[PDB]
């Protein structure tokens, strides 16, 4: 394919520019896409890395299908997000922060927003599926 | 007006996280010629190509006390003395005697304790015990017996008894840490190269450029020059004692070696062992007689009382000779490969230093080009590494060696720091500390792929 | 990493034996995601079996795309179960049936039941166009 | 037994000679599913390979993804083409044209086309969900 730009897969180079900035270099680093001995002991270690890499990028991956999203990179929910806990109204987040400061205003309340868009997916097929069920 | 929920995937973000990391090494320093041995087992060979990009407008935190990677690199590389246990010979696992007076060989040597000696009271007390003999210097001449001492053979008395024969190797290779995929290095830089909090000029690798071990109790060396001044390092500087570490622009030399020649007298001992039973009086008239360069020392001193001036304000400031203890706390300390030696820092670093307005009394000395000399201790018998119970009779290397070095920084405390010329000596630290040598520089993180966010957009129902 | 669960992907140990309590709590049963010159070979032979697991795992993702559920981890599409298929009864199957059992029931059909999907999948296709066929 | 181009991409190497049926066969064929010293060392460039297939594979993957398809071995979509790259009769196209004649006659225009099929993807999903953000 191509030699490394610094990172792989994951791509990081727009690294704390604005969010609201990000989300344009986002879409666009998607839209583009011993003579012999220990040197080959060597070729192992790095494919074996290239190999754990897919495994991470597969596993993570399987978490969006739960999530009701197919890599479609911008993918929406009816949950709420209801402001109360770091408050900032819209362009007072995408305009201030990195990526890299939106952790530390919320990390830890992520373990329940998980199970929002888990149930919250379960309805979106239960609450037509169920008025189906009338017969 | 309401919000909903989003998410988002390749978003840029990361978190700091303890993990094991990968090493490439030397191509060559290691080959065919070396079969088996430890320095040859487990890590890669070198990667010529470190990229980067820039952290443009973009800064990051760091702690090189708090970071991991000191023990994941005082993990894995000790092991080279685990595998060097090799057995104790038969005679010699008990607390066996030796006589002599005179040495066994033709004299006893032009400096210090060397009266080399037969063992004596010897398992079987037999001729194929007793003719064998050693090397000696200092440790080695213990009471045993009575008075007319038969002396003793003191490695007996601790947990392991063992020699790191010459076959094995402790060459300083240059390894290159690289995180696992997924993980990466991050590289702090500014001309503020302080190594701890908020860092500007933050930059990104897949790899470390190659670092080196270093085994010394005082005086850092051979290694990862500054950047263009003197610098100084310390978990909270405000302490009282806790040690600091001090960093250096031009690499001030080590002129010396100690090329007391005995010959390659190894003997297949007992039931088919080894030993090192090095003899003869060929080229016995030697000494370390070690030398500095004094200006190139000098310079130091003479600027860090400026530095300190930032640290302890108007203060007269002062250096001492390094606390007492053992010869190891009262040393700056190494072994070339051919003997274990140990420098008086416990007579030098003797200054003070006046801060007022000052133009002068701040060094050794002024004016004079001359250079200096200083005297040096030797050990061969050995607690071969501190914090464990092993002790080794040194096996010893014919001649002069290529060997010397040159300094890249002091370890450092600052005893008696509760009064007017303001006090401290070389030495201190964890012997973890020697490799936080440049490691300053990094840190360690794990990538984080997914994240969300509210929007004004309702999803389709 | 991780450990295993029959499999490195798959995640079979759950068992459940009733397919009821099972198939109602799918979504936790993966949402919870020489010296040594011969550790070459050591690594070599299970890294190939590694690989071709994803290979498998890319296989099943290839027929659930066939069927128009990707992502999807309970899915369901037009095709009727049309009477003749062995009247066990929704009330009369997993509270009395096990996934072994069920399968060895159902073995017969198998490749028709996946043509009968292939087919409705097809043909959903391009009945849209019996609205959308305006020009 | 499996579909080969390559082990796995291109699911047939040889063309089914007209770019018509051939593309309904495809769905169906996607459907239907010393010496040991350097020998150790052989055991490495085929692994590259099987990885590097797998690595273009969901870069390819991913195109489709953010053309809003996936799976869809074919896709449909609302981008129009104004009657003029060659307007060979589409029966005609179908039936006396392979790909690898589409790739002469046609071609080149393909960054403008993944332009038009990346614009009108993210411009639509993003109608409906303007048209749904009011409250
Ligand atoms: C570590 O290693 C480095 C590099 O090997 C050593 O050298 C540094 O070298 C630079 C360049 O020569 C030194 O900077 C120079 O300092 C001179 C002295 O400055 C004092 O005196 C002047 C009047 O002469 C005062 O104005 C000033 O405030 C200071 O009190 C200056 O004379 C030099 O001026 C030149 O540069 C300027 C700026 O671009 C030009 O506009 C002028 O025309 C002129 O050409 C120059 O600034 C620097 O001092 C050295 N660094 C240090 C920290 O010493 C180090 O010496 C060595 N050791 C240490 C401890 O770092
Ligand atoms: C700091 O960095 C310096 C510079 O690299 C190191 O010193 C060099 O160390 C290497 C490796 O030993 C020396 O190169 C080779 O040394 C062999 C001799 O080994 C003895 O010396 C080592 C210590 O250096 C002992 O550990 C060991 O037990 C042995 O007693 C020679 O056989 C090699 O010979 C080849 O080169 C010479 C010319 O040098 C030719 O005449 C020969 O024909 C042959 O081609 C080789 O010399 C190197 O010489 C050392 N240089 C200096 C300046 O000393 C330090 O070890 C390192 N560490 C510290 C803490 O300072
Ligand atoms: C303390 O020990 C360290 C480590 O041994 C010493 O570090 C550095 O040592 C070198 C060589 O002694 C000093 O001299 C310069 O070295 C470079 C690199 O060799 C030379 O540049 C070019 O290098 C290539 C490849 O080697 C060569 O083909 C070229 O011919 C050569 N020259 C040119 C013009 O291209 C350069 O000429 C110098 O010879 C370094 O200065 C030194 N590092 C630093 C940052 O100073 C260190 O010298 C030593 N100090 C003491 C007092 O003992
Ligand atoms: C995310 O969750 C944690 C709690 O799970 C939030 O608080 C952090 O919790 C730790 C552990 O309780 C705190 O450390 C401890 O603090 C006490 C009191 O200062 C000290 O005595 C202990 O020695 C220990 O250090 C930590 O300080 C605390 N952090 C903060 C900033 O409050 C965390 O705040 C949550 N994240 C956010 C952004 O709300
Ligand atoms: C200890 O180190 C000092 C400093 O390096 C040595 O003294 C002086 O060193 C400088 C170079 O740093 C010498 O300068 C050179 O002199 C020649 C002419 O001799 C000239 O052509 C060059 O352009 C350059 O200026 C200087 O001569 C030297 N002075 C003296 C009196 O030695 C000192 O020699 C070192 N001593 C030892 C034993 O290491
Ligand atoms: C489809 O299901 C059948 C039944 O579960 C599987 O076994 C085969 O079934 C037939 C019909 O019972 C056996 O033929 C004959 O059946 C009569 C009445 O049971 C019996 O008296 C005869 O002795 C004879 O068995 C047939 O032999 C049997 N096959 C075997 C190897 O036992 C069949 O394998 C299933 N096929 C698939 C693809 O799922
Ligand atoms: C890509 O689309 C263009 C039209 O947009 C197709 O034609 C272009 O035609 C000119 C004139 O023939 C090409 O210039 C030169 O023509 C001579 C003679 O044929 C040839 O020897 C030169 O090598 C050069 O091609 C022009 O390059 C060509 N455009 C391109 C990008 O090839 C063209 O047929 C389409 N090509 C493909 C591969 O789809
Ligand atoms: C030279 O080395 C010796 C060790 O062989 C140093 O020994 C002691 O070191 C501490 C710390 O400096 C002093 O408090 C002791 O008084 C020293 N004891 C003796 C017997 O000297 C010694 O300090 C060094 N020499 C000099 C002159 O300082
Ligand atoms: C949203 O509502 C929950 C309760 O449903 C509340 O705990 C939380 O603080 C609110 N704010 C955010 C940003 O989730
Ligand atoms: C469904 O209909 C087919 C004919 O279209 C018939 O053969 C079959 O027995 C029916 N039942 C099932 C469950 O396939
Ligand atoms: C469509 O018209 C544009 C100009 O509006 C022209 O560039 C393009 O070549 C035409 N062809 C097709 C099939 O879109």
């Amino acid at each position: 394919a191509v030699g490394i730009g610094a990172v792989f897969l994951g791509f990081l180079g727009a690294a704390g520019s604005t969010m609201g900035a990000a989300s344009m270099t986002l879409t666009v680093q998607a839209r583009n896409l011993q003579h012999l001995l220990k040197l080959t002991v060597w070729g192992i270690k790095q494919l074996q890395a290239r190999v754990l890499a897919v495994e991470r990028y597969l596993r993570d991956q399987q978490l969006l299908g739960i999530w009701g999203c197919s890599g479609k990179l911008i993918c929406c929910t009816n949950v709420p997000w209801n402001s109360s806990w770091s408050n900032r109204n819209l362009s007072e987040i995408w305009d201030n922060m990195t990526w890299l400061q939106w952790d530390k205003e919320i990390s830890n309340y992520t373990q329940i927003i998980y199970g929002l868009l888990e149930e919250s997916q379960n309805q979106q097929e239960k609450n037509e599926q169920d008025l189906l069920a009338l017969d | 007006e309401n919000l909903w929920v989003t998410v988002y995937y390749g978003v840029p973000v990361w978190k700091e996280a303890k993990t094991t990391l990968f090493c490439a090494s030397d191509a060559k320093a290691y080959e065919k010629e070396v079969h088996n041995v430890w320095a040859t087992h487990a890590c890669v060979p070198t990667d010529p190509n470190p990229q980067e990009m820039v952290l443009k407008n973009v800064t990051e935190n760091f702690n090189m006390w708090k970071n991991d990677m000191v023990d994941q690199m005082h993990e894995d590389v000790i092991s080279l003395w685990d595998q060097s246990l090799k057995p104790c010979v038969k005679l010699t696992p008990l607390c066996v005697t030796l006589n002599c007076t005179n040495a066994t060989a033709s004299n006893s040597s032009i400096i210090e304790g060397m009266k080399n000696c037969s063992f004596n009271i010897t398992t079987e007390l037999r001729d194929k015990r007793e003719k064998k003999n050693a090397l000696f210097y200092k440790l080695d001449i213990v009471q045993l017996d009575g008075n007319s001492s038969q002396y003793r053979l003191i490695n007996c008395n601790t947990s392991v008894i063992t020699q790191a024969c010459p076959k094995v190797s402790f060459d300083p290779i240059p390894i290159h840490y690289c995180a696992p995929a997924g993980y990466a290095i991050l590289k702090c830089n500014n001309k503020t190269f302080t190594g701890t909090g908020p860092c500007n000029n933050v930059s990104t690798v897949q790899c470390t450029h190659g670092i080196k071990p270093v085994v010394s109790t005082q005086l850092l060396l051979n290694g990862s020059l500054a950047e263009g001044e003197i610098i100084i390092r310390s978990e909270n500087i405000t302490n009282n004692v806790k040690t600091i570490i001090v960093h250096l622009n031009e690499s001030v030399k080590i002129e010396c070696t100690r090329p007391n020649n005995k010959t390659r007298t190894s003997i297949r001992i007992g039931p088919g062992q080894w030993f090192y039973a090095t003899g003869q009086v060929i080229g016995d008239i030697r000494e370390a007689y070690c030398n500095i360069n004094e200006s190139k020392w000098n310079e130091t001193l003479q600027r860090v009382s400026k530095k300190l001036k930032e640290y302890f304000p108007h203060k007269n400031i002062t250096f001492q000779p390094s606390s007492g203890g053992d010869l190891e706390i009262t040393t700056h300390s190494f072994n070339c490969g051919g003997e274990f030696f140990y420098c008086n820092t416990s007579s030098l670093f003797n200054r003070t230093y006046m801060a007022n307005s000052t133009d002068m009394a701040n060094s050794t000395e002024t004016n004079s080009t001359r250079t200096i000399t200083i005297h040096c201790r030797i050990k061969q018998i050995i607690n071969m590494w501190q914090e464990v119970g092993r002790a080794m009779y040194a096996p010893p290397i014919a001649g002069n060696i290529t060997c010397i070095s040159n300094i890249t920084g002091l370890l450092l405390t600052r005893d008696g720091g509760k009064n007017n010329t303001e006090t401290f000596r070389p030495g201190g630290g964890n012997m973890k500390d020697n490799w936080r040598s440049e490691l300053y520089k990094y840190k360690v993180v794990k990538i984080e792929p997914l994240g969300v966010a509210p929007t004004r957009c309702k999803r389709r129902v």
